[PDB]
């Protein structure tokens, strides 16, 4: 049960690099939105930049932790530098797909996919 | 091929090369759409005997690759992997432009 | 003569191609002698630099010293004398005369599963 | 080894027990020979005649299916007699075989075909 | 260093958060503690303190940073 | 003598075996397998630990001068504890040779970059990490270069389905290029092209 | 071996002949008029144009048109349901359902290729076995609409139908190459 780090002895540092790296995604969704005109607003970008971490939030393994660290470096500066568009950037909220409720009652109504 | 005398002496004159000689455009001398049908040669394996397909089984003689030192199983002169390449000599024919 | 190019884009043309030679294999023998005496990278590095030490000091013509050498042109044989004395220093500092780090998995490199 | 006798395929050497067929200790070492006629739920056969494998310092291929190993043989399944053998088989099994493979059910299901194209 | 100024621009970032309602907030009171934010809350507290103050706040004072009086006494030995 | 077999020259294997003891023996740090196969082409399978001190000594060593690099592959096995084989093949001008490098990593352990050795070991451990997820350390610029911008997933690994999870089409209500869930109007048909017998004797495997 | 393209031999010198030659040619544009007059060569030659609709580009026997299903002389339908088109169809592009027919027959009752999807490499006409698929020459049927690329046996056929009088004449003519 001993492994070799990637970048974070332990989870300390590990949550050291996903607090700057959510406080560098916070610094650029304002930029973002202005720059790649995007119809939502500077607060709900925030709110999924925020529901993104929390989605992410329950790995507790320092170097998962770290490569999903480095994933969100590059997905910043693919943003950073725009060739990450206004499409994909859109990719990430769904707008244009129906949602399938959880419930028992949808679920069988609508097929045989549990 | 139709061009007149006076209009081949200019494309001549006009390019430095003799352009009737090489046409780039296909008149006659290519080969007839139409040909006589062929026969074609059987391989050497079309034999009725001595053609055991155990006696010409390529695909069988593939051996796995043998290991020269594994960490588990396993004053002389240094090696190259091959002979330094030779250097090549210059074209006899036309060695420069 | 001397010799005008090289043939090769980038290559300078070495108009002292022995003394050069003598003074990168005097330096890559004085950096093998801090290995250790065991070690199959200083044995084999020091014979193919006292081999091409003994050649150039015994052909003192450029063109059949190449001949000699056959690993190119005399600067390709210094750029390669260059480079192996880079590769000794490298090799001093990372030491991989020791015995093997750490085995592999028992089906590492099993092929075919 | 209690009741048991020592027999080699390919050199390998593998514990049976008495009663065990020469096909039996080659799957037992873990290669299958080729058949036909024998099925491990039916009764032995032996006509199809496509299990003949050679024995070692015997000069007469046998039938795997139905030929029990004795004592200490080493079985040549890859040897060139084996192969001749197996290939002459196959030779009058599709000599009078008809030519109906793209009309035929066993389409890829076929003994048949795949013992053709692996022998 | 104008205590009662740095002070009260603190609180009144406070107040402009938007997560947390004014009426339970004191200068005293901690984060997670008695306010019931998260780790990502206090940063972007800390954010808020980085672009209504001027001047840069490394990751690691933001674990000592946990209540306002953290904040204010920290703005006053750093300027 | 055999029209249908390929011609075996045994001078090349000898060669290989021989600077495969030679590579073998100077690095036994490092070097965990030597193998030739009967292709004649040499494969050294290393250690993590010592790609850079490998790569560095084949490209210049005297006797080696591997100094163009072929190719930077990886191979999935997912059947091994570090699924991912990373492949090296090398040439050498000087000699006229080919080699093979091999190590291995998992999901989660990177290993370091060739960047500073060879120049195109950027763009091709570039294509490693996006294709597999490989990460490598002390990299200049590691990041997608062949999927679409932020796309989830490495897509060359053995468990990434061949269709993907997502397709893209234009969605007239919001006016954009929209990504969904994926939906085949004709699945892509399965064939289990495998005979039940057995085709090489050589490459038999002993029973568990 | 090995030649230059770029290295000169030795030198030329520097005469004053040679360097009013290259005076003259970078003064007076030799090289630029030497360009236009074989570009006027051009200008009188006859164009390499053919006259489309009236004039069709040259084609062989072996090419690989529009797909067909053949017929035997008698009228029955060639193919006999055996699928190594599909099996061998590196797209996926065809799809075969088949049952026996009314008197026992083995028939297709689907036999859909789809030409969005093909790519027109002549594996389903080379394996089959009984000459029932083939690619025949027509290669003018762009459509309109993405649906009319979407063929099934009865387009199939009626394709085989059609250009019978030309598919066969070209199977008569390279089938004793293949
Ligand atoms: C002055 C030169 C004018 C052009 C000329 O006479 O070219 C013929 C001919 C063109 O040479 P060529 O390239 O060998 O001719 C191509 C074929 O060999 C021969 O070409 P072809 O055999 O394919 O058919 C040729 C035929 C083609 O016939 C037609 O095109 C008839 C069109 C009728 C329309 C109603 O007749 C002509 O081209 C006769 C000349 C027509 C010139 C018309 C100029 C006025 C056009 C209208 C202006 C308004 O000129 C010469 O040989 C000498 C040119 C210099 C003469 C001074
Ligand atoms: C203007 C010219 C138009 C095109 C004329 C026909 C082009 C083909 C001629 C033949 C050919 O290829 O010769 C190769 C040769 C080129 O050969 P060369 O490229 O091997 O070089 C000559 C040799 N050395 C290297 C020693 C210099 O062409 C000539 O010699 C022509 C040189 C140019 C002559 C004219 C210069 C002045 C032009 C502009 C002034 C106005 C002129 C009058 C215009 C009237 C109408 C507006
Ligand atoms: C405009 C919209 C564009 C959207 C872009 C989204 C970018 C997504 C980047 C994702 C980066 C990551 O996933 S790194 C975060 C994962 N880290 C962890 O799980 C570490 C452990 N997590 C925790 O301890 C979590 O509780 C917290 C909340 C992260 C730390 O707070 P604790 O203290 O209580
Ligand atoms: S020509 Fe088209 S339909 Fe025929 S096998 Fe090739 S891809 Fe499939
Ligand atoms: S290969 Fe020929 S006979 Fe067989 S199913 Fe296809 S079209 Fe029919
Ligand atoms: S399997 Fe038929 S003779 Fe043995």
């Amino acid at each position: 049960t001993s492994v070799k780090p990637i970048f974070s002895r332990d989870l300390n540092e590990a949550k050291r690099r996903v607090r700057e790296l959510y406080r560098a995604w916070y610094r650029e969704v304002p930029n973002t939105v202005h720059l790649m005109q995007l119809d939502i607003t500077v607060k709900q970008g925030r709110d999924k930049v925020r529901e993104m971490f929390m989605k992410n939030a329950h790995v507790t393994d320092p170097r998962v932790v770290d490569l999903l660290v480095i994933k969100g470096k590059m997905e910043l500066q693919e943003t950073i530098k725009v060739w990450k568009q206004r499409t994909h950037v859109m990719r990430f909220f769904h707008e244009t797909e129906t949602p399938r409720p959880k419930d028992f009652l949808s679920k069988f109504y609508m097929g045989h996919d549990p | 091929a139709s061009a007149t005398r006076v209009i081949q002496k200019l494309r001549n004159w006009a390019s430095g090369q003799d352009l009737q000689a090489k046409l780039q455009l296909r008149y006659q001398e290519i080969a007839k759409r139409t040909q006589p049908p062929p026969k074609l040669p059987v391989g050497p394996s079309h034999k009725l005997s001595n053609n055991y397909y155990c006696t010409r089984d390529g695909r069988r003689e593939v051996v796995p690759p043998s290991i020269i030192m594994s960490s588990q199983k396993a004053e002389k002169k240094a090696v190259t992997p091959a002979p330094p390449m030779k250097r090549w000599e210059l074209s006899k024919d036309q060695p420069y432009l | 003569l001397l010799k005008k190019t090289t043939g090769l884009v980038g290559l300078a043309v070495c108009d002292t191609p022995h003394e050069r030679l003598t003074i990168l294999y005097t330096k890559t023998l004085d950096i093998l002698k801090h290995f250790p005496k065991h070690a199959a990278y200083r044995k084999y590095t020091e014979q193919i630099t006292n081999e091409k030490l003994d050649m150039v000091k015994a052909e003192p013509d450029v063109k059949k010293l190449e001949a000699l050498l056959q690993g190119g042109e005399v600067e390709e044989v210094i750029l390669q004398a260059e480079k192996e004395l880079s590769l000794a220093r490298k090799m001093l500092k990372w030491k991989p005369w020791e015995p093997l780090v750490e085995e592999p998995p028992a089906n590492q490199w099993k092929w075919p599963i | 080894a209690s009741n048991l006798i020592e027999v080699f395929v390919d050199g390998q050497s593998v514990m049976v027990e008495p009663g065990t067929t020469v096909l039996q200790a080659c799957e037992k070492v873990g290669m299958q020979i080729p058949r036909f006629c024998y099925h491990e739920r039916l009764s032995v056969a032996g006509n199809c005649r496509m299990c003949l494998v050679e024995i070692e310092k015997a000069p007469k291929v046998v039938a795997a299916c139905a030929m029990p190993v004795m004592k200490g043989w080493n079985i040549l399944t890859n040897s060139e007699k084996s192969k001749k053998a197996r290939e002459g088989v196959m030779e009058f099994l599709l000599a009078n075989h008809p030519l109906d493979c793209p009309i035929c059910d066993q389409g890829g299901e076929c003994d048949l075909q795949d013992q053709s194209m692996m022998f | 260093l104008t205590l009662d100024g740095i002070k009260d621009r603190v609180l009144y970032v406070l107040k402009l958060y938007d997560k947390i309602d004014p009426e339970k907030l004191s200068v005293n009171s901690h984060f997670m503690k008695d306010l019931g934010l998260d780790s990502l809350d206090q940063v972007e507290i800390i954010m808020a303190m980085e672009d209504e103050f001027g001047f840069e706040i490394p990751d690691i004072d933001a674990e000592k940073l946990m209540c306002p009086q953290e904040i204010v006494d920290y703005i006053a030995d750093k300027k | 003598k055999r029209p249908t077999v390929r011609p075996r020259s045994d001078v090349t294997h000898k060669q290989l075996s021989a600077f495969g003891e030679y590579v073998a023996e100077i690095l036994p740090k490092y070097v965990q397998q030597v193998q030739v196969s009967c292709l004649d082409e040499l494969e050294i399978c290393i250690h993590p630990d010592g790609v850079i001190p490998t790569l560095t000594f084949l490209r210049d060593h005297t006797n080696a001068q591997f100094k163009s690099l072929a190719d930077l592959t990886a191979v999935d096995v997912p059947t091994r504890q570090n699924r991912f084989e990373i492949v090296y093949n090398l040439l050498s001008l000087r000699f006229n040779s080919r080699i093979r490098v091999k190590t291995y990593a998992d999901e989660l352990t990177p290993i370091d970059s060739i960047v500073s050795v060879h120049i195109a070991a950027n763009w091709y451990e570039r294509e490693v990490w996006d294709m597999f997820g490989v990460f490598f350390f002390n990299h200049p610029d590691l990041r997608r270069i062949l999927t679409d911008y932020g796309f989830e997933g490495h897509p060359f690994r053995k468990d990434f389905p061949l269709t993907g999870y997502v397709e893209l089409r234009y969605d007239d209500e919001v006016k954009r290029v929209v990504a969904e869930p994926v939906e085949l109007a004709q699945e892509f048909r399965k064939f289990d092209l495998n005979s039940p017998w057995e085709a090489f004797p050589a490459y038999r495997q002993p029973p568990e | 071996t090995y030649k230059y393209v770029n290295k000169k031999e030795q030198e030329s010198e520097v005469d004053m002949k040679s360097a009013t030659d290259n005076a003259a040619r970078i003064l007076m544009w030799t090289e630029l008029i030497r360009g236009l007059g074989m570009t006027l060569s051009y200008l009188f030659r006859e164009p390499a144009t053919i006259n489309y609709p009236f004039e069709k580009g040259p084609l062989s026997p072996r090419f690989r048109g529009e797909h067909a299903l053949r017929r035997y002389p008698s009228g029955e339908e060639r193919c006999i349901a055996c699928k190594l088109c599909e099996a061998i169809c590196p797209a996926q592009a065809i799809t075969i359902e088949a049952e026996p027919r009314a008197d026992g027959s083995r028939r297709t009752t689907r036999y859909d290729i789809d030409m969005t999807k093909c790519i027109y490499c002549g594996f389903c006409q080379e394996a089959c076995p009984v000459d029932a698929i083939v690619e025949g020459p027509n290669f003018e049927f762009s459509t309109e609409t993405h649906e009319e690329l979407l063929y099934n046996k009865e387009k199939l056929l009626n394709n085989g139908d059609k250009w019978e009088a030309e598919i066969a004449a070209n199977i008569q003519a390279d089938y004793l190459y293949r």
